[PDB]
């Protein structure tokens, strides 16, 4: 088995790569630079992005070398050859793992909001160095060792040359693992726990406003109801109300239910309510523009007065959508809703104005939307490469044998997709838009 | 090129 | 390069291994069995150990096969050959990762004690299956594939036979990583954050009892003091007191300090106090027997009255050491300490009785000591093996070339140390002592 | 034995 031969491609090396490397460099060198002088001199989530943008900067200033390597030759000696591969290893590890810390930061700010102000500080001021940089720096060791200049085809090249396939497969596996899989699992874990907390927050909100009822209750209109405003039956029968509650919870209650059960039932009613909103020309656009906390505000209103009801606030709705909070609050402040149930209204309105739980600690808003976009964007960038190098390592192991046209096509995908990945530098600056 | 190596008398890289 | 030949050792295969496998099996099969029928029928930290003990049980009942394989032959067909390697892979992965969850459980119970009752429940009741078992089960895939019976030297053997060295090094690296390094990092992270919280709890305790003073203060005896009972100078001079405070904090205060600084200074005074206790024939033994919360109790008393002072409670001390809490509390309840400062005393005494922060939520004790011993013991068991297989993989990569006497000696260490590792089964039952 | 494999014409195990 002689190795598969692939041709070098001129247009790729001579036109395509230098083009991309330049665009990225320009939009990168300025974008991160502005982030560093603005955000650097003159919010925890910004702190991490300061780091991130330093990690990307250090990379972009390496691209001119990458480019002249692509077209011509490696003119720059062996120290700079090592430095180029080193920086790269630091960036791609630090860059993703800083995101994980951002995700942990959110987990702490949201799941443990009551008092996690401390551990969030140490994560940002101290741990970040012990858990991101130093370990990034120690992982460059192999680059110092194996990154060397080689003479090949009347020019110089700057490659990592390891001893053998045994080495290569292991580090290529370490690369996948440390590069996506691990930090991915961290991120996804953080995400999962937050959405669980987000929906429990809603539950506590309607607990105050609509009230938690653990025993079957006859409301002012004679309807039988349990939990958080969940109507069981309109019928006169206590025995009918008793008969529904059992069918709803799935056991033989005697007209009482537990805290866990009230909530499971409440979550179902949130689900249905949210599906209604997504299927409503008026409410969908407004709900989509809003954040986690303000969604909760809208969901409250629906629960009280039904979605048609809420869709009637033409004016206030259009302000909410347009993010003009105070004007939304003053309109709603004078409505039939406000007179009939004024304390609930005022809290729900304060929520719409502030985007915090001050009506339920003061002025403490913590946003997710910008972070979620950063991370997803970041992985969208790298994902194709990593699918690429997976398949490449499946070939190395001989899990998939398919001749040279396949092997060579996979190599080609990796080159394209590696180059396109480098756009992850700019995501950070751009997203400040 | 990041994944080069020695296979017997051959130099290879894994591409990328 | 022909491979290094090692001899098979009769006494090892014929006497040593069967002996060990039996001892472990007996003490294992009963120990975990009792844990499963007792703790299973008729506390979150126990819940995890229920799982753990099921993971170890499933392993021990595999040992008889392992033993008859060692001495004689593999009599049991190919399905049971696979099942033997499968179970092993499940155990060693589940077994360690359940420990990590225990460590996370503590992190939540202690760092986020105020309200983490929820996420601790879902970790124990739900996540444990999504993050420990299923992933353990999916990792056995290779065992199903590569675990097969082979005829060799007029007998049958049951080995994992992979395609080539490329495969072997990668999975052997995955094994190290998933087996110690990763769950280790999780555990150590949990540990670090807790001890940081433990010492902040002390700080909040003396905050209530001794009081936080952010401005230089002249106490009832005319001494200049700042922070938590930290005496600056006995001298009449305000300017001397001013001059010390600066030397203590390291900047030019004007006689005021911040919350962060008060605490840094308090931590130093805890350090010194604790060093005193460890160097005191009377207090050392008592402090060592006590838990995290009760240590805090003793440290409080020292702070107030100096270590000789506290060492004087001969009787109460001997009760504390002997864990007879209520008797310790009744003695201390009548002392000159109790009359002179009765509210502080009573809280500090309640602390000694309960082992909780009820004097600062009620009846909520969460212990660490038994867990820390379990984990350390568990890793002490496996550590030699893993050093073993590291060096083995360093040989495979050719990082270390040292001929056959070395290679063969390393193989021998791995066999011994693998066998000795299997004692991790019993640690769990035994520790209930 | 958990780490056996094929090296050319040889069967090896990594020991353990």
């Amino acid at each position: 088995k002689e190795p598969c031969f692939r041709e070098e491609n001129a247009n790729f090396n001579k036109i395509f790569l230098p083009t991309i490397y330049s665009i990225i460099f320009l939009t990168g060198i300025v974008g991160n630079g502005l982030v560093i002088l603005v955000m650097g001199y003159q919010s925890m989530t910004d702190k991490y992005r300061l780091h991130l943008s330093v990690a990307d900067l250090l990379f972009v200033i390496t691209l001119p070398f990458w480019a002249v390597d692509a077209v011509a030759n490696w003119y720059f000696g062996n120290f700079l050859c090592k430095a180029v591969h080193v920086i790269y290893t630091v960036n791609l590890y630090s860059s993703v793992w800083i995101l994980a810390f951002i995700s942990l930061d959110r987990y702490l700010a949201i799941v443990h909001a009551t008092n996690s102000q401390r551990p969030r500080k140490l994560l940002a001021e101290k741990v970040v160095y012990v858990g991101v940089w130093i370990p990034a720096l120690l992982l460059t060791i192999p680059d110092f060792i194996f990154a060397n200049v080689s003479e090949a085809d009347d020019r110089y090249i700057c490659d990592r040359f390891y001893p053998n396939d045994l080495w290569v497969v292991v580090f290529q596996f370490q690369h996948i693992m440390v590069g996506l899989i691990l930090p991915g699992i961290v991120i996804l874990s953080c995400y999962c726990i937050i959405i669980s907390k987000l929906s429990h927050n809603i539950f506590e909100m309607l607990r105050i406003d609509e009230g938690l009822r653990l025993k079957i209750y006859k409301d002012t209109e004679g309807y039988y109801t349990i939990g958080i405003g969940h109507l069981l039956t309109k019928s006169p029968s206590l025995n009918a109300a008793k008969s529904e509650l059992d069918k709803a919870i799935g056991r033989n209650t005697n007209g009482v239910i537990t805290k866990d059960e009230a909530e499971k039932l409440f979550n179902q009613d949130v689900d249905a309510a949210v599906r209604g909103i997504l299927r409503n020309a008026k409410l969908k656009p407004v709900y989509d523009s809003l954040d986690a906390v303000r969604r909760a505000a809208l969901i409250n209103m629906v629960f009280q007065m039904g979605e048609t009801g809420v869709a009637g606030f033409t004016n206030s709705l259009r302000m909410l959508q347009q993010k003009r909070w105070d004007e939304a609050a003053v309109n709603l402040a004078k409505s039939r809703w406000y007179n009939q149930t004024p304390n609930r209204a005022k809290r729900v309105i304060t929520t719409f104005r502030t985007g915090t739980w001050d009506a339920y600690g003061h002025q403490k808003r913590k946003a997710l939307k910008p972070t979620v976009i950063l991370i997803l964007a970041f992985f969208a960038c790298w994902l194709p490469y990593y699918i690429g190098i997976s398949i490449d390592s499946f070939i190395l192991l001989e899990i998939i044998k398919q001749g040279c046209e396949f092997e060579n096509t996979v190599h080609k995908w990796i080159s394209i997709t590696e180059a396109l990945a480098f756009f992850h530098c700019c995501l950070n600056p751009i997203l400040y838009a | 090129r990041r994944a080069c190596y020695q296979k017997x008398p051959y130099r290879r890289c894994r591409g990328x």
